[PDB]
């Protein structure tokens, strides 16, 4: 593939380098237009710019944590951290989030990584050892409310057991209920006055609930979840403008007030260098 | 060699090498040619 | 207010006109259709699509 | 049951009237039932609302 | 003697002409189509009332002065109560379409600006009081009157800051999205031809709006001198392909 | 199996069934069909809504008691107002249309009582003042609700007097139009096809009413013993083939 | 696999929407034997419900 | 590949693909037409 081709001096009718932009195109002018250039091949593909490149690698999605403690006692296992559920989401932590804003519609698998490490911050003779459940709540299932429900038998929902200081790996389909997912939907549920703007569940991608399957041991121990999310097999559709100002909320595209300016201003003249 | 039945369990997909950029940056109505006149 | 055989019956008043025999929402997962055959066996899968066949037969 | 995926509603109304013959009376009920066409389809499985515990049975 | 700068546009009973265009876009490079059955989920039949609903509608119109920051229609809502396109919105429960939009600002040849006019789909707009405030549904649904980008913020309403789209991108990068610029000096129209574009085959008309259309002074006006200073510009937009289905009782919306 | 007697019509997303017909009369022996080019003078494309307009309107219940006299709806009057056929009414120039008529009426084998159901097109009602005095538009645009051959003369309004059919012809030859009748006996539903009829190609929907569908009662209702002496009737109505030309600003009528 | 044909308007003596449910059958009815629709495929085939699936976790 | 020997030891099955309502939805033993009258 040749990156230039050669060309030499121009004396023409035929002006390249004049256009309208008016007209909303980006002429394809080259280097080979406006000044004299000798052949050059590129020796380059572009493979590592293919968008299932550039949304394909594990990004960290969400960081949890759950605790190993007797639960004698405790009016409230949810409260006490003794078990944890997450809706599913790829916008709470943001690099990721703005990788995927670049395109409206995105549609993918997933491939998620769950690492869980446990901590022992007070007194302890030993550090345990933890199988942590991952069970996956779909919309319409019981959830647990204490951390030993019939719930954890998952007799129809996929769940994953582990140990804490390994990593759990499965991959699930592209769970939308519309083609793709909106990246942003510039709707309601419905046309009520006061319903929600934005947050839509065409992109909902389920719920996962976490917990210890040990009882206790006489210390307590402190496991934090972190959830890795890889998409595979992507397919995004209508690119726009990135993100400019920061992040206030999962799903609405609402920046900070007195957000500072994102354009640098010159340390001099319009004419500086 | 694929292990696994479903396909949401495959990696990852493989270079597009599909590539045109004119749907964005020429989606004139009337054709344009580079070295002719933008508005005639 | 208990379950009884007769919430599979819905009335019929002789001689009423314009007026409504019943309503409810389509909510197969909930309500009426939550205890019937079908919804019982919705309820065990996140999403549906599809045609419902309603029929009411006379006695 | 969800809002944005909400599926509508079913009302039935006299069209004329229910009409009893002579030495009848009273209400008369209609049975109604629910199945699903060919049409249907269901997805992702999971568990249901409708059973739960709170201890293991034993024999 | 065809140029760039005459046309012709002929819809349904209603003509436009222009004398001074800049080519017209046509979004992703793709014209306006009907549903195909490969793409189709909803059995039903649909409607498409052609001629009577795929005219030209000229909404009110705006004045640019040298004061103005910008205005935004969205669609369908802009055209909720233009003529029979109008009732078929509120009485299906979907519906699907593409548009033509024209917008025109003429001058003479002393003046100067540049108007930007792009079409966003799926304009999410953000709520000026941050967090997770909502933008509430009258808001985003101006009707034919539109947005207007140097009005003052009000309450569940969301934010007109120019530099930022109404959501958090840079006013220069609006330029990936298709769009045109009318520019005094060249131009007096711009013309976007919009295919249907959604993630699902069709959808509600009202709880949804699939593209905004903005049109924002980014070279301000100059008027010559002792002119009055300002320019009107009108928007005129006609639905094409439109197709409704699952016909039934007539929506009532907010407000 | 099959009877004369049990029947189907589905028309868009509206279907009837009856289980006790007496066959089905076709106006004239034509079925409704659109307008032909050779037939055509305008010059517009016309709007074909199909299915959105061509379903079936159940217009609000009448009572047959012993003294009922009879009913009168015109059309496409008695749409009007239903869904999106009637804002293509007021919407479009000229318009045309055929229709599906189905009335009904059960009661016991107990009961006796004998409905004509005919459909007369053209017909010109008479003032009760006699001489030259004109009958008022809405007194022969009634809407829904019809003209009820039992009310009393009002000023402006037509004659009422069942004998007369409304204009100085005798009931009994009413069986000239094409018409059903419904014999508590035998029948419980009657049904019409009407072809569109006029001397132009296309017309006003609103200056002018192309039938008028009259329900009347000849062998008085008898009910059984101690029942109630009274039956309901029930009109359902649905356009079919039907097409809408010149499209404008919408009709204002008198009323 | 069709999911839907397409089917237009009926004035027929054959009525498929009149049954007697004491007979113990369900009859096969569809949207297109009540309403005007269009054709639509499946695109899907019910595997997730088979029994084995069902059991099978 | 199985790499055991015995039947009980391999994976799950495979889908029916076998699907025929019919022994529920229309165990009648005369036939019923849809369209034909219900009862004759």
């Amino acid at each position: 593939t040749v990156a230039s081709i050669s060309s030499g001096p121009k004396h023409t009718q035929k002006v390249p380098i004049l256009t309208a932009n008016e007209t909303g195109a980006t002429m394809p002018v080259l280097p080979s237009d406006s000044i004299e250039t000798r052949t050059t091949y590129m020796h380059f593909n572009g493979s590592e710019t293919d968008v299932e490149c550039f949304l394909g690698r594990a990004a960290c999605v969400h960081v949890t944590e759950i605790q190993n403690k007797d639960a004698t006692g405790i009016d409230n296992h949810r409260e006490a951290k003794l078990f944890n559920d997450w809706k599913i989401n790829l916008s709470s932590l943001v690099q990721l989030r703005k990788k995927l804003e670049l395109f409206t519609y995105v549609r993918f698998d997933s491939e998620y990584t769950i690492l869980a490490t446990a901590s022992q911050p007070d007194s302890a003779n030993y550090s345990s050892n933890l199988v942590v459940q991952a069970m996956y709540v779909p919309p319409g299932a019981p959830n647990p409310k204490e951390w030993d429900d019939y719930t954890w038998q998952s007799a129809s929902n996929p769940s994953v057991f582990f140990k804490v200081g390994d990593t759990s790996r499965f991959s699930v389909p592209y769970v939308g209920l519309a083609s793709a997912y909106n990246c942003f939907y510039d709707g309601y549920s419905h046309d009520d006055a006061e319903t929600q703007y934005g947050i839509t569940v065409l992109n909902h991608m389920g719920g996962m609930a976490f917990r210890i399957v040990n009882e206790h041991d006489e210390h307590k121990t402190l496991v934090k979840i972190r959830v890795y999310h890889r998409a595979k097999h992507v397919e995004a559709w209508i690119p726009r403008a990135p993100r400019a100002l920061p992040y206030t909320s999962i799903g609405r595209t609402n920046y900070p007030k007195n957000t500072e300016p994102v354009i640098k201003k010159r340390k001099g003249d319009i004419k500086s260098y | 060699i694929n292990y696994y039945k479903d396909a949401a369990s495959t990696s990852s997909a493989g270079q597009s090498l599909s590539m045109d950029p004119s749907k964005f940056t020429e989606p004139v109505k009337d054709l344009m040619l580079k070295g002719a006149p933008a508005l005639n | 207010t208990k379950d009884e055989v007769n919430s599979y019956l819905i009335p019929l008043n002789a001689n009423r006109q314009n007026e409504q025999v019943f309503g409810t929402n389509l909510f197969i997962g909930d309500g009426v259709f939550k205890t019937t055959l079908l919804g019982e066996i919705v309820q065990y899968y996140t999403h549906w699509s599809g045609s419902l066949r309603f029929s009411l037969m006379y006695t | 049951p969800d809002t944005y995926t909400s599926a509508g509603f079913l009302s039935c109304w006299y069209q004329t009237s229910l009409i009893l013959p002579p030495e009848t009376t009273g209400q008369v009920y209609l049975l109604s039932f629910i199945s699903a066409c060919p049409d249907f389809k269901l997805r992702l499985m999971k568990d249901t609302q409708t059973i739960s515990q709170t201890v293991a049975l034993t024999e | 003697g065809y140029s760039d700068r005459v046309q012709q546009i002929t819809l349904g009973n209603s003509t436009i002409t222009t004398q001074e265009a800049a080519n017209a876009v046509v979004c992703y490079a793709e014209w306006p189509e009907y549903l195909p059955d490969v793409d189709a989920s909803d059995v039903n039949k649909t409607s498409k009332p052609d001629t009577s609903v795929c005219r030209f509608y000229t909404l009110d119109s705006k004045t640019w002065t040298t004061g103005s920051k910008g205005w935004c229609w969205k669609l369908p809502d802009a055209l909720k109560d233009m003529g029979v396109f109008g009732q078929n919105m509120f009485f299906h429960s979907l519906g699907r379409s593409g548009y033509t939009v024209h917008v025109q600002c003429n001058a003479t040849k002393f003046h100067s600006g540049c108007l930007l006019v792009v079409v966003i789909p799926e304009h999410q707009l953000a709520s000026h009081e941050g967090g997770n405030v909502s933008v509430k549904y009258t808001f985003t649904h101006p009707g034919e009157r539109g947005i207007d980008l140097s009005s003052a913020n009000e309450v569940g309403g969301p934010v007109k800051d120019v530099l930022y789209n109404m959501n958090g991108t840079l006013l220069g990068n609006l330029l990936i999205f298709p769009h045109q610029f009318i520019n005094l000096r060249t131009n007096n129209t711009a013309t976007i031809v919009i295919p249907y574009i959604n993630s699902v085959p069709i959808d509600s008309m009202t709880r949804h709006n699939n593209v905004s259309l903005m049109v924002i002074p980014i070279a301000p006006l100059t008027v010559p001198t002792g002119a009055t200073p300002s320019l009107p510009i009108t928007v005129t937009i006609a639905p094409m392909c439109t197709e409704f289905s699952g016909i039934r009782s007539k929506s009532i919306v907010p407000q």
